């Protein structure tokens, strides 16, 4: 359906409001959108191995 | 490679330490410890922040990409178009996954290196009067209070202040 | 970088050792050695196996790719088709060669790190009674048999059992 | 990761040293120092030269690439052509920048590893008669001249020549 918010990226499944570099929704975009890839998880570590004490 | 500190000669982490990544644990005459080391952890935060921002800013955003249309006598061009789209998609998904997988070993080894260097510094400025005992602990033949604790922490220990007195106690135990 | 063990402070390898990658060589009262260290080599095998399987499963197989045909008034599209095929081929051959070249330094440094850590562990659980002599050998001031050999191997040495007796012999040599 | 030598436990570099990358600084009975270590620096030069030549020879040169022309009823093919050119350009610029950024940490850690190993070698062949004092300096309980300086440099020290005499002086200071 059509509503009247305001975005900067649009796909046929809906709109997107993010600043992450990758994207997973749909490959047909209008506006300025993050890049479509064919993956499911791109978590990136900034920290230590969580080794609890015994 | 693995530098040998995290889950190595040092055992598991400290839950009770909050305000940093690398710190100390001291037991002088009037208290217990858990103070962080604000010098090295700031360098770690700077490095990791620059790394994440670099990885973000190498990837350009894409502009409008809308499908095209072909009739029944342009099958050849249509297959060419589909080939181009699938090729570029495979290349970018490969680059993304491979970049994340290599960056993760890089960052874990970075933390491991920081812990090892923070141990070597403390060992190097306590040359004779320490008697290290295991999993990164030392034990002060002489007597220490809060001031020599901070003196160790900052990196200003002035060993020749204590060098004689420690010696006495060492020869007591030997 | 190079951790300094393989072709470093330790000389060349052992041909006589068979059942592993990292091991020991002992000379107590009744034998010679060459026993492997099954704990660390298993971690190395697990890491390398996961690495090779990851590199295999990142590369997708290709399906049917058959050439196309053009007459003499479609030269323009034909050149475009050839450009697409050659471009993608160059990209994939670059990715393959570069991935193998970086992965090789990664794996050699991984083995080097394992040897250095396996040396540091043995040094750390023989603090006073060893007298290291060169290229990763130790020499037991006290007297050792097969049981203390296995006691070193597993990682359960219980130093205070021998700590006095060694001391005597040390003061004999000094 | 960071091996801990350059801007680590060793302070800043030496401007006065010219003919190499890694060297010594000696103060025996009749001079000061600044002599380079021609063995290790040659291995560093070989490694870096091979690295740069490999990075050059992985990148193929391009041949003639001239733009094409289309009339007003071939807009569809023209957009496809522009898409192909921009896609390949983005892929190659990504590969170039990312390759340089990773190669730079690799080479800086390589130099850091070389300095640490060159320190560990000198420490290992001066086991008892040295008394290291800080930021990578040693101090010879016995007496040394130019011949034992070169004897340290080459890697042929023959410790048991001096082992008794040093011992005397050590017991003088203790
Ligand atoms: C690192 O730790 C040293 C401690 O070894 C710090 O220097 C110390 O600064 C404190 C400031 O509280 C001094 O404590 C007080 O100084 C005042 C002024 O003289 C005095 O009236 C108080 O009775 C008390 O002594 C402390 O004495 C001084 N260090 C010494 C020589 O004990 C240092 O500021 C810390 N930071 C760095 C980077 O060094
Ligand atoms: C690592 O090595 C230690 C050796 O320090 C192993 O513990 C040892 O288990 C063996 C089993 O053969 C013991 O030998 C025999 O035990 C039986 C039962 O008491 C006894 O009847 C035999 O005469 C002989 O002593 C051995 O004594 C025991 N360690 C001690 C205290 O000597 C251990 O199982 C190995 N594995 C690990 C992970 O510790
Ligand atoms: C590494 O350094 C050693 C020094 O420990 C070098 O061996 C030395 O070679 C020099 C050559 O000038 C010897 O000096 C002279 O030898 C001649 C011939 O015997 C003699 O007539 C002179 O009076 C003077 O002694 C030096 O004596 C010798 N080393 C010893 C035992 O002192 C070695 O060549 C250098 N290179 C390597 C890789 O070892
Ligand atoms: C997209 O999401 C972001 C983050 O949720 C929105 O930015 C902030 O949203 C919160 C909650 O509405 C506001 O209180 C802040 O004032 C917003 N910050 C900014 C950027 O001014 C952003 O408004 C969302 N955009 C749309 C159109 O939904």
């Amino acid at each position: 359906p059509v509503h009247n918010c305001d975005t900067r990226c649009q796909t046929p499944h809906g709109a997107l409001n993010s600043s992450l570099p990758f994207q997973n929704v749909h490959p047909i975009t209008i506006g300025e959108c993050p890049k479509y890839v064919k993956s499911t998880k791109l978590r990136m570590a900034t920290g230590l191995r969580n080794v609890p004490s015994i | 490679g693995l530098f040998g500190a995290i889950a190595g000669f040092i055992e598991g982490g400290w839950t009770g330490m909050i305000d940093g990544w690398y710190g100390y644990h001291h037991q002088n005459e009037q208290g217990s410890g858990y103070a962080a080391d604000q010098k090295s952890t700031q360098n770690a935060i700077d490095g990791i922040t620059s790394k994440v921002n670099s990885v973000i800013e190498k990837m350009n955003t894409q502009f409008t990409a809308v499908g095209k249309e072909f009739n029944n006598l342009e099958r050849r061009i249509e297959n060419l178009n589909k080939k181009v789209d699938d090729g570029f998609l495979d290349v970018w998904t490969y680059n993304a996954e491979l970049l994340v997988l290599l960056e993760n070993e890089r960052t874990l080894d970075f933390h491991d290196s920081n812990v090892r260097n923070l141990y070597e510094k403390v060992k190097s400025q306590l040359r004779n009067n320490a008697k290290e005992i295991g999993n990164g602990c030392f034990e002060f033949y002489h007597k220490c209070d809060d001031e020599c604790m901070e003196s160790v922490k900052n990196g200003t220990y002035d060993y020749p202040k204590y060098s004689e007195e420690s010696k006495l106690n060492r020869e007591e135990i030997d």
